[PDB]
């Protein structure tokens, strides 16, 4: 999940912090932080009504 | 035909699915279809032996999904043997910009006249000879569904205005119940400006009667989930 | 319909302490039987009387937020009312209003007017009294009013209370000891509460003396069936 | 002859909507042939105890995939007993340079008259001794099919103008509907002209009725494939 082709210029402070982030998990998205990937789900949340 | 069976409250003795707390009883209906449910209360009106239910029933629709409509419905009045004239450009505020296909759907269009659409959002009402009453007829602009009624009124002075039909709608008087068998019977109509995966709530409030008179009311809901083929 | 067993008295569901359990939804009203048949039927006798007495204590309440309001208008006249005076909104909320149609008036019909106010057409040739339920942002309170025969007034009624037993409602069957009665719930029960019934039952004997006996029943007001 | 079961609108159907599915059923058509279907509305009028269906149905044909035509259609007039010219060669208009092989059809040729085509985009129509009416005959301009219809005239004045049949169309009266069973008949026609692999989709509204002359709609959906050989 390493997603090779991209040679970020490494840095010191990523953009989703840890809050924004945890945040927008329950929320599904593919965040991202070289750069890896994780949680990989989609943006799949409730079904008809019954949301969980 | 929808057939549904009450929860008898007997001993309220019903081991709940654990996870899956929904107590309200899922409906699916489609925009355009107009369907009947039939609910059985002899769960909980048998053992009060009496007189089974009554014709005093309450019925509420509270929406749970609105997705608020892009097209607004219209009304217009016109005089009896009169041809009628209207616009369909107006009752379509777009925010960006695009084109604008007027279309009236064969399956919903008038019912008393005919409907000649012109070029650009223009068309012509020529109501049916020897007649007084309302007609109604769907637009689709752009595809967002909307309605347009029309009062043809007897050429004296005047005719009033009626309500605008929602998007999910029991009929005034089209419920019964059968005292022999403790069976309501309801019509459970969707207008086709109905929008694909809202969901609304119907819930019924039945009151059945004892030997002597006194009531005994039930109350129960329905979860209505607008799907579509389309 | 609830039925009951009581014990028959011979230190023979004690939950927490005694009492049993009935659940309710707001609005409904239901009934319940109780048979007496185990303790009554070894002291042979006349069976039960009609002296039931019930009595109605909150072990949890929940204090209600809107309040209510009486009225005392005329016949034929209409009648104008406010619904903002009611809800104190302590934190700053809109105050949107609603008249559910399910519990509505019974002999008249309500305008909702755009800031919490209604007009209220009474039932031509009606004397009498008549209730209707409000939802001030989702809390629901009651507004009851009395309609009077032109003559001089008509007597205040008591607001009903969230759970109640209705005044003369109850039966008993001696041939079968069996003790039927009826469960009101009002559509300002808050989910969640719990209340407790109690109930002091006399049967007799073949020569006219009383036995006495005593149970409860928690009534949990529970939303959603 | 297709045989369709209808959505009993029950609830079973689709795990309520859990499922959903309710894609539109499926039928395979040639150009040039003539079906029957028939829909069996029993499953959903059995359980609605009443007079059955009503003679009410409704239709509405709209293309998914349509692949616009190549070839044109054309529209000529004549009188009675006078013989009929014309050219073929104006309905081809080719965006790059090839050959045209005009040809007309043995099985959709005319069917009050006698085409004789000419060696360079020409045909001389003879029509029908003794007869007045309309006549068409399909053409095949390099493979691509198109139609041509020619009005006949009772010498008087002249003959109204026919709507250019479409591929895919529902005869104006061939429906019926049996109450006693709940099956509705109807037929299918499609074109010679149809080009394989295009998909249009039919929706078809039924209404039944009550004990008290009330109504019910239902609302279904078909794909009709234009595929070849068979």
């Amino acid at each position: 999940g390493l997603l090779s082709c991209i040679n970020m210029p490494e840095s010191c402070t990523p953009g989703w912090t840890f809050g924004e982030v945890t945040q927008l998990q329950a929320n599904g998205f593919v965040v991202s932080g070289s750069p890896y990937i994780y949680n990989d789900v989609t943006n799949y949340l409730r079904d008809e009504k019954n949301r969980p | 035909m929808y057939f549904f069976s009450v929860d008898p409250r007997n001993g309220a003795s019903k081991s709940g699915d654990v996870c899956g707390s929904c107590c309200c009883e899922s409906i699916s209906a489609r925009p355009g279809e107009v369907n009947g449910v039939m609910v059985s209360y002899a769960a909980w009106s048998a053992p009060l032996r009496g007189h089974g239910l009554t014709n005093k029933t309450t019925f509420e629709i509270d929406g749970v999904s609105v997705t608020p409509p892009k097209v607004s419905n219209a009304f217009g009045r016109t005089k009896v043997g009169v041809v009628f004239e209207g616009t369909l450009s107006d009752l379509f505020p777009n925010p960006e910009g695009e084109q604008v296909e007027y279309e009236i759907s064969e399956l919903n269009g008038p019912s008393n006249g005919v409907v000649e659409l012109g070029a650009n959002g223009a068309f012509t009402y020529t109501p049916g000879a020897l007649f007084t009453g309302v007609d109604r007829f769907w637009f689709s602009i752009n595809g967002n569904i909307g309605e347009y009624v029309i009062s043809v009124d007897p050429t004296t002075s005047e005719l009033p205005q009626p309500p605008f039909t929602t998007p999910v709608y029991v009929p005034a008087a089209r419920r019964s119940v059968d005292p022999r068998t403790h069976v309501l019977k309801f019509v459970l109509g969707v207008s086709p400006a109905a929008i694909p995966g809202d969901v609304y709530r119907l819930t019924v409030r039945q009151v059945a009667i004892d030997c002597d008179g006194n009531e005994f009311v039930h109350i129960s809901c329905y979860d209505i989930s607008i799907g579509s083929c389309g």
